[PDB]
């Protein structure tokens, strides 16, 4: 169940990528965090990953659609 | 900080 606290927990993960705090994670933010994760995805890889979550087709992920992806995987306890 | 690591995996 999406509790109030969980919404805040998701925010912590969002701000981890959104460095400047614009509210939208671009390929630059993603690439920076990905490198610290021990990986090195190319431009094409980064953009493709964005398109996976972006159901609008704007080339950027915001908090609302970010929640949708998280909830979609959290609603599965199997 | 563990939770953040888990949430990061869900982002992959």
């Amino acid at each position: 169940q999406l509790t109030e606290e969980q919404i805040a927990e998701f925010k912590e993960a969002f701000s981890l990528f959104d460095k400047d705090g614009d509210g939208t994670i671009t390929t630059k933010e993603l690439g920076t965090v990905m490198r610290s994760l021990g990986q090195n995805p190319t431009e094409a890889e980064l953009q493709d990953m964005i398109n996976e979550v972006d159901a609008d087709g704007n080339g950027t992920i915001d908090f609302p659609e970010f929640l949708t992806m998280m909830a979609r995987k959290m609603k599965d306890t199997d | 900080n563990d939770r953040l690591q888990e949430l990061v995996k869900l982002f992959k």
